C-alpha cells in the first residue's frame, strides 16, 4: 500500500529498526512512443493461393521482407480447420515486427 | 509490420530530448533521445554497446540521434523507530519531479517537508537547519544526517568534523607543547566469536526422516552424506 | 536437501577458518595486552593501556581494557636540551619526560600528565651537544 | 598470404555495428596466411588482328565442395606489369578481371566422360561488358550436341570468349555478348527468376564474398559503400530453394590481338569455415584489424 | 661487516580498506517494471527481501568498521598546515592546497570514474557512469567527504611530528620537522656527529629520493598495480550486475517484454520462472562475493590501522615490517 507496507513486509513484523533503506524506486512516465522505419509495398500472399497446391514433400517456400502484412485480410477468409502454434503465442503473430 | 492508422503525433522529432517508449519496427524498448555526431556505418542504422543494447541510431532523413536509456530517479527512505518519523531521498537529482508520474505502488506523503536540494540530490520530508552532529547514528550519506525531535521532525545537519586542539610550533630553541591536566580510566570494550555452536546431522533422520522407500531410493546416492 | 547441506558444509568450513583466525587473534589479545602492557598504539585498549580483563562467552570471548584517557589539555612550553654554556658536551635528556619552565626554570614532567616536579638524576641521562639545545647559567641543574 | 590484423576480406556483422571496442563473434572465417585457390585468366591465340583458337586451362574440370561459401580477391596484381600468360617472353600492364561462377549440387561425367555434369536447376553468374554487368540466373542448362559441344563430339572443355575491340568499348557493351558466348555452348530452360547488377569500374582491388543459408544466398562486397575502404556488405540476396554443395569456375577467353596482348588479373579464392574471430571496431566503424582464435 | 655509504630508499605499498558500499533494488532489477513479473514475483520474493537486509547489514558493518578506524586514527590534537613547513624539504607535494598535490596527481593517473555523486542522473540526461542504473543499482555515497579525509590527512601529518618522540601518546610534541627528522635519525642508530655537520647532503639526497617517486608513478609501481587491480575488482563487481540480464539463463530470450507480449501466459510464466531463478542465483553469488570482499576489507582495515598506529606515527622496532631496510 505504501512505503511502510513494503518496509514492514520485508521485516515481517510491526516493529523494525531505524535505517536508510533502498526502497523500490519508481519509473517516470515516458513522453510517448515512436513507430518509424521505412515501409514500401505490402506483403503479397498471392502465390500461396495461386497455382496447384503442392505436396507435403514439395512444400513451396515464400520469403517476406520489407513489407506490410495484415492477417485480418488473410486469416479471416482462411477457412482454418486447425490452428497450432509451437513455442509462440498465436495472437501476437499478427502484432509484432520481425 | 502490421497495418496501422499511422498517427502523425508519433515522430522522433516530436519528443526529441525526452523519454519515450522506442519502437523501431522491431527494435523495442524505452529510452531518451539526444542529438549526436554520426558514428559507424549509416547503412546498418543500429549501433549497439558491448552489452547488446542500442546507443546510437541513423535516422531515415539522416539526422544521427543517440538513445542511451530512460534513466529514472533512484529513491531511498529513512524511518526511525520509537519516533514515528520517516522521509524520502532521491539520489544525485535536482528537485525536478513532483507527484504526477511515478510507477510501482502507491507512494505515501504527509503534510507540506518539501523538495530540498542536497549535494546527494533531492530530499522530501526534511526541514533546512544548518546543524552539526559529530556522532550521528543514522547518517544521510556524503556528510549528511538528520536528527529527530524529542508529531516530531527530523532536522538536517552536516556530519561535523571533530576539530583537534590546534597547537602551533616555534622555530627557535623554545618549543610549544600541549599537555593533559585531568584524566579518566576509559574502558575499551569489545568481543570476539571464538567457537560457534558445532552441530552434526544424520543422513536418514534429516533426509529419510524415517522413510522406507526413501531408504531404498537413497542407496543410489549412498556415500554423499557419508 | 543435499544441495542445501553442501551449502551448509561450505558456510561451516568458512566459519571454521574464521574461528581459527579468531583463535590466533584471541591468543594475541590475551597474551600481549592482557598479561602484559602492549607497546602498540591502541592495540586492544584505546589510548595509553593500563590493564585488561577477559571472560568467556558461550560462543566467544569478552574484553575490557582499562586505559589512561586524557582530558583538559592546556598549552605549555618545552625545551630540547639543558646544556652548560661553558661545557656544551654536558647535556641532559629526560627519561621519557619533558622540560617545563615552572614558576616558584625547566623541571621534569612525565610524558602523559600535568605532573611537574624538580629535575633529578633519577629521571634524566647525559647526552651529546647539539646546536638546537639550550643554555642555563643562573642555576645549573644538579 | 592473408593477414587478419590487416583484415583481408572477412565477413562483417549483418546488422550489429559497434565502435572503438574489440568484440568476439562466431561466424564463417578462413585461416591466417593461407595460400588460396589460385586461378588466372588469359588471352587466346592471335596473329596480326584476327584472334585464333582459345587458351584456357583444365580449371573447368576441377570441382570443390561449397562448404560455407568463399571469398575472392580481385586485382591484387593490378597497377603492375606482369608477363603475358600465353607468351611468357611478353609482358604487359596487369588489368583487373572478374570471375564467372556456377553452382549446383550434382556431379556427372561429360559426353567424353570428363567429370563435371550438373543436373536440374542450377545457378550461373557472369561479369560482362568489361565487368559493368554482373548478371546472375538460376535456370536449366542444356548442352549443345554439335562439333566441340558439351553433349557433342570433339569436345574438351568449355569457355566464354570476349572481343574487346567490339565488346566493351566506350558505350555499346555488345548486348551482353559474353552471355551469348555462354549461349554458344549452353541453352536456357525452365527458369524462374533472374538478377542483374550495375557495378562501375575503378583501379583499386576488390573483395567479394559468397555464402548460403536457408533464407537465401548472400553475396557481399566492399565497392557498394567502401569503394575506397573494404568490407563485406550484403549487396545481393538470392531467394534460393535448395542448398548448394558443388561449384565451378567458368573459364573465360578474350579475343585480343597478338601484338596488343594485355596482362589480366590474378585472382585468389579462399574457403570459409566456421570459426570465432575478434574484431577491432574503430571510432569510424571501419573494421581494419581482426584476430583469430584457433 | 659495516657499510661506508648510504641512501634513502622508499618502499611503496597500498591497502584496500573500504570496498564499494552498494545497493540493488528487488523489483527494478529482477523485474524491471513489468506487470506479470510482479504477480509472479509474488510467487517467490522470499529470497529478494532477505538478501536485501543481508547486504544492508554487511554495508552497515563496513560503515561501522570505517567509523571505528577513523575514530582510532584521529589524533586528538594536531598541527596547522602552512606552505613551506618542514624546512628545506620539498614536501609541497604532500602539502594540501583541501587537496594534497600528491593525491591530486594520483587521482589524475588512477582512472577514476566517479559514479556521478552530484551530477549522475542529470549527467545522463545531459549525456558507464550513467550505466549504474540500466537494470538498476546504486553504489552509495561515501559516508565521508573529501575535505573530511583531507582533515584526517592533516591530523596524521601533525601526528608524524607529534608522536615519534616517546611511547605514550597523551603528550603531543609536534617538533619542527627538521629537528623531528634529527631526533628520529638519532633514535634509529646514527651518531650525533654526522647528524651535526652533515645535514646538508642527507637532506638533499632525501629530497631527490622523494622526488624520484613522483616521476616513478607508472606501471612499475606495485602499489599502483594493486590500486588499479582494485579498480578492476570494482569494475567486475558492477559487471556482475550489468552483464547477466543479457543472458537468457536457458530461456528463449533475455528481454522481459519480449517474453510477456510474444508468448502465451503458461509458457511465459515458465520462462519468467527460469529467468528469476537464474537471476536470484546470480544474486546469491553476488552476496557470497561481497561477503568475501567485506571480510577481506575488515582484515585489511585492521592491518592498515595497525600499520598507521605503530610504524607510521612512531618508529616500530619490527624488522622490515612496513619498510624494507632500516625504515
Ligand atoms: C592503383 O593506383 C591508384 C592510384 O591512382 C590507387 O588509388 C589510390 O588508393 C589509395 C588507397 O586507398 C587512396 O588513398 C586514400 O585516399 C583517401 C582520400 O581520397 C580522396 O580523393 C579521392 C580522389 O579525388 C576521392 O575520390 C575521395 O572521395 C577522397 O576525397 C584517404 O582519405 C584514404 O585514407 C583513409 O582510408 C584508409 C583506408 O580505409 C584509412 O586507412 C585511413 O586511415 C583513412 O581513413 C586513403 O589514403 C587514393 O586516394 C587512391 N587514388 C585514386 C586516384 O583513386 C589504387 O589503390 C591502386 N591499386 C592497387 C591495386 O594498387
Ligand atoms: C649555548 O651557547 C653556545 C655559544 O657558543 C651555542 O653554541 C653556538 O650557538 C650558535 C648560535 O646559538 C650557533 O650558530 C653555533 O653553531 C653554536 N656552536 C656550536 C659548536 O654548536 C650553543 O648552541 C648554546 N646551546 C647549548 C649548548 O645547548
Ligand atoms: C577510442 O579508443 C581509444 C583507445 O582507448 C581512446 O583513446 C584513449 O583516450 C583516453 C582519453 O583521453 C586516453 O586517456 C587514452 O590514453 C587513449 N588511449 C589510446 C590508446 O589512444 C579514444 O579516446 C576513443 N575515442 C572515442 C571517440 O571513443
Ligand atoms: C617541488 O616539486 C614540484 C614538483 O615538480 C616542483 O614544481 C615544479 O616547478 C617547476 C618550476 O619551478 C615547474 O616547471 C613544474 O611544472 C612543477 N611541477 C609540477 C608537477 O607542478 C617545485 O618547483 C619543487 N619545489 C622545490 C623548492 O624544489
Ligand atoms: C542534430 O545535429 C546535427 C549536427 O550535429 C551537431 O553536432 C553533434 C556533435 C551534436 O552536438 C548535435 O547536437 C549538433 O547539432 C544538425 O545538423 C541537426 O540539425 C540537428 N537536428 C535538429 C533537429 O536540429
Ligand atoms: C539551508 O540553510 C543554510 C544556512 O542555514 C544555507 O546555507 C543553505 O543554502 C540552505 N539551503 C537551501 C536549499 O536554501
Ligand atoms: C578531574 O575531574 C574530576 C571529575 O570532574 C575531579 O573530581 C578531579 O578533581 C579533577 N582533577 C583535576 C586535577 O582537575
Ligand atoms: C544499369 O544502368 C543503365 C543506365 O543507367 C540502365 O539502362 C540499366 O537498366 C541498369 N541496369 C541495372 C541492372 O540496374
Ligand atoms: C655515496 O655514493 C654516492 C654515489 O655513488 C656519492 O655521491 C657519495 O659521495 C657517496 N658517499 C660516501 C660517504 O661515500
Amino acid at each position: 500500500f505504501n512505503d511502510l507496507s513494503q518496509l514492514h513486509c520485508s521485516y515481517e513484523s510491526f516493529d523494525v529498526e531505524s535505517g536508510v533503506y533502498s526502497v523500490s524506486s519508481f519509473e517516470a512516465k515516458p513522453s510517448g512512443s515512436v513507430v518509424e522505419q521505412a515501409e514500401g509495398v505490402e506483403c503479397d500472399f498471392s502465390p500461396l493461393l495461386s497455382g496447384t497446391p503442392p505436396q507435403v514433400y514439395n512444400f513451396k517456400r515464400l520469403v517476406f521482407t520489407n513489407c506490410n502484412y495484415n492477417l485480418t485480410k488473410l486469416l479471416s477468409l482462411f477457412s482454418v480447420n486447425d490452428f497450432t502454434c509451437s513455442q509462440i503465442s498465436p495472437a501476437a503473430i499478427a502484432s509484432n515486427c520481425y | 509490420c502490421p497495418k496501422l492508422e499511422f498517427a502523425n503525433d508519433t515522430k522522433i522529432a516530436s519528443q526529441l530530448g525526452n523519454c519515450v517508449e522506442y519502437s523501431l519496427y522491431g527494435v523495442s524498448g524505452r529510452g531518451v533521445f539526444q542529438n549526436c555526431t554520426a558514428v559507424g556505418v549509416r547503412q546498418q542504422r543500429f549501433v549497439y554497446d558491448a552489452y547488446q543494447n542500442l546507443v546510437g541510431y541513423y535516422s531515415d532523413d539522416g539526422n544521427y540521434y543517440c538513445l542511451r536509456a530512460c534513466v529514472s530517479v533512484p529513491v531511498s527512505v529513512i524511518y526511525d523507530k520509537e519516533t514515528k518519523t520517516h522521509a524520502t531521498l532521491f539520489g544525485s537529482v535536482a528537485c525536478e519531479h513532483i507527484s504526477s508520474t511515478m510507477s510501482q505502488y502507491s507512494r505515501s506523503t504527509r503534510s507540506m517537508y518539501g523538495p530540498l536540494q542536497t549535494p546527494v540530490g533531492c530530499v522530501l520530508g526534511l526541514v533546512n537547519s544548518s546543524l552539526f552532529v559529530e556522532d550521528c547514528k543514522l547518517p544521510l550519506g556524503q556528510s549528511l544526517c538528520a536528527l529527530p525531535d524529542t508529531p516530531g521532525e527530523m532536522r538536517l545537519a552536516s556530519i561535523a568534523f571533530n576539530h583537534p586542539i590546534q597547537v602551533d610550533q616555534l622555530n627557535s630553541s623554545y618549543f610549544k607543547l600541549s599537555i593533559p591536566t585531568n584524566f579518566s580510566f576509559g574502558v575499551t570494550q569489545e568481543y570476539i566469536q571464538t567457537t560457534i555452536q558445532k552441530v552434526t546431522v544424520d543422513c536418514k533422520q534429516y533426509v529419510c526422516n524415517g522413510f522406507q522407500k526413501c531408504e531404498q531410493l537413497l542407496r543410489e546416492y549412498g556415500q554423499f552424506c557419508s | 536437501r543435499l544441495t542445501t547441506l553442501n551449502a551448509f558444509v561450505a558456510q561451516q568450513l568458512v566459519r571454521s577458518e574464521s574461528a581459527a583466525l579468531s583463535a590466533q587473534l584471541a591468543k594475541d589479545k590475551v597474551n600481549e595486552c592482557v598479561k602484559a602492557q602492549s607497546k602498540r598504539s591502541g592495540f586492544c585498549g584505546q589510548g595509553t593501556h593500563i590493564v585488561s580483563f577477559v571472560v568467556n562467552a558461550p560462543n566467544g570471548l569478552y574484553f575490557m581494557h582499562v586505559g589512561y584517557y586524557p582530558s583538559n589539555h592546556i598549552e605549555v612550553v618545552s625545551a630540547y636540551g639543558l646544556c652548560d654554556a661553558a661545557n656544551p658536551t654536558n647535556c641532559i635528556a629526560p627519561v621519557n619526560g619533558y622540560f617545563i619552565k615552572t614558576n616558584n626554570e625547566w623541571s621534569y614532567t612525565g610524558s602523559s600528565f600535568y605532573a611537574p616536579e624538580p629535575i633529578t638524576s633519577l629521571n634524566t641521562k647525559y647526552v651529546a651537544p647539539q646546536v638546537t639545545y639550550q643554555n642555563i647559567s643562573t642555576n645549573l641543574p644538579p | 598470404p592473408i593477414d587478419v590484423s590487416k583484415a583481408d576480406g572477412i565477413i562483417y556483422p549483418q546488422g550489429r555495428t559497434y565502435s572503438n571496442i574489440t568484440i568476439t563473434y562466431q561466424g564463417l572465417f578462413p585461416y591466417q596466411g593461407d595460400h588460396g585457390d589460385m586461378y588466372v585468366y588469359s588471352a587466346g591465340h592471335a596473329t596480326g588482328t584476327t584472334p585464333q583458337k582459345l587458351f584456357v586451362a583444365n580449371y573447368s574440370q576441377d570441382v570443390k565442395q561449397f562448404a560455407n561459401g568463399f571469398v575472392v580477391r580481385i586485382g591484387a596484381a593490378a597497377n603492375s606489369t606482369g608477363t603475358v600468360i600465353i607468351s611468357p617472353s611478353t609482358s604487359a600492364t596487369i588489368r583487373k578481371i572478374y570471375p564467372a561462377f556456377m553452382l549446383g549440387s550434382s556431379v556427372g561425367n561429360f559426353s567424353d566422360g570428363k567429370m563435371g555434369r550438373f543436373f536440374n536447376h542450377t545457378l550461373v553468374l557472369l561479369p560482362d561488358g568489361c565487368g559493368t554487368l554482373l548478371r546472375a540466373f538460376y535456370c536449366i542448362l542444356e548442352p549443345r550436341s554439335g562439333n566441340h559441344c558439351p553433349a557433342g563430339n570433339s569436345y574438351t572443355s568449355f569457355a566464354t570468349y570476349h572481343t574487346p575491340a567490339t565488346d566493351c568499348s566506350d558505350g555499346n557493351y555488345n548486348r551482353n555478348a559474353s552471355l551469348n558466348s555462354f549461349k554458344e555452348y549452353f541453352n536456357l530452360r525452365n527458369c524462374t527468376f533472374m538478377y542483374t547488377y550495375n557495378i562501375t569500374e575503378d583501379e583499386i582491388l576488390e573483395w567479394f564474398g559468397i555464402t548460403q543459408t536457408a533464407q537465401g544466398v548472400h553475396l557481399f562486397s566492399s565497392r557498394y559503400v567502401d569503394l575506397y575502404g573494404g568490407n563485406m556488405f550484403q549487396f545481393a540476396t538470392l531467394p534460393v530453394y535448395d542448398t548448394i554443395k558443388y561449384y565451378s569456375i567458368i573459364p573465360h577467353s578474350i579475343r585480343s590481338i597478338q601484338s596488343d596482348r594485355k596482362a589480366w588479373a590474378a585472382f585468389y579464392v579462399y574457403k570459409l569455415q566456421p570459426l570465432t574471430f575478434l574484431l577491432d571496431f574503430s571510432v569510424d566503424g571501419y573494421i581494419r584489424r581482426a584476430i583469430d582464435c584457433g | 661487516s659495516i657499510p661506508t655509504n648510504f641512501s634513502f630508499g622508499v618502499t611503496q605499498e597500498y591497502i584496500q580498506t573500504t570496498i564499494q558500499k552498494v545497493t540493488v533494488d528487488c523489483k527494478q532489477y529482477v523485474c524491471n517494471g513489468f506487470q506479470k513479473c510482479e504477480q509472479l514475483l509474488r510467487e517467490y520474493g522470499q529470497f529478494c527481501s532477505k538478501i536485501n537486509q543481508a547486504l544492508h547489514g554487511a554495508n552497515l558493518r563496513q560503515d561501522d568498521s570505517v567509523r571505528n578506524l577513523f575514530a582510532s586514527v584521529k589524533s586528538s590534537q594536531s598541527s596547522p598546515i602552512i606552505p613551506g613547513f618542514g624546512g628545506d624539504f620539498n614536501l609541497t607535494l604532500l602539502e594540501p592546497v583541501a587537496r594534497s598535490a600528491i593525491e591530486d596527481l594520483l587521482f589524475d593517473k588512477v582512472t577514476i570514474a566517479d559514479p556521478g555523486y552530484m551530477q549522475g542522473y542529470d549527467d545522463c540526461m545531459q549525456q558507464l557512469i550513467c550505466a549504474q542504473y540500466v537494470a538498476g543499482y546504486k553504489v552509495l555515497p561515501p559516508l565521508m567527504d573529501v575535505n573530511m579525509e583531507a582533515a584526517y590527512t592533516s591530523s596524521l601529518l601533525g601526528s608524524i611530528a607529534g608522536v615519534g618522540w616517546t611511547a605514550g601518546l597523551s603528550s603531543f610534541a609536534a617538533i619542527p620537522f627538521a629537528q623531528s627528522i634529527f631526533y628520529r635519525l638519532n633514535g634509529v642508530g646514527i651518531t650525533q656527529q654526522v647528524l651535526s655537520e652533515n645535514q646538508k647532503l642527507i637532506a638533499n639526497k632525501f629530497n631527490q629520493a622523494l622526488g624520484a617517486m613522483q616521476t616513478g608513478f607508472t606501471t612499475t609501481n606495485e602499489a599502483f598495480q594493486k590500486v588499479q587491480d582494485a579498480v578492476n575488482n570494482n569494475a567486475q563487481a558492477l559487471s556482475k550486475l550489468a552483464s547477466e540480464l543479457s543472458n537468457t539463463f536457458g530461456a528463449i530470450s533475455a528481454s522481459i517484454g519480449d517474453i510477456i507480449q510474444r508468448l502465451d501466459p503458461p509458457e511465459q510464466d515458465a520462462q519468467i520462472d527460469r529467468l528469476i531463478n537464474g537471476r536470484l542465483t546470480t544474486l546469491n553469488a553476488f552476496v557470497a562475493q561481497q561477503l568475501v570482499r567485506s571480510e577481506s576489507a575488515a582484515l585489511s582495515a585492521q592491518l592498515a590501522k595497525d600499520k598507521v598506529n605503530e610504524c607510521v606515527k612512531a618508529q616500530s622496532k619490527r624488522s622490515g615490517f612496513c619498510g624494507q631496510g632500516t625504515h
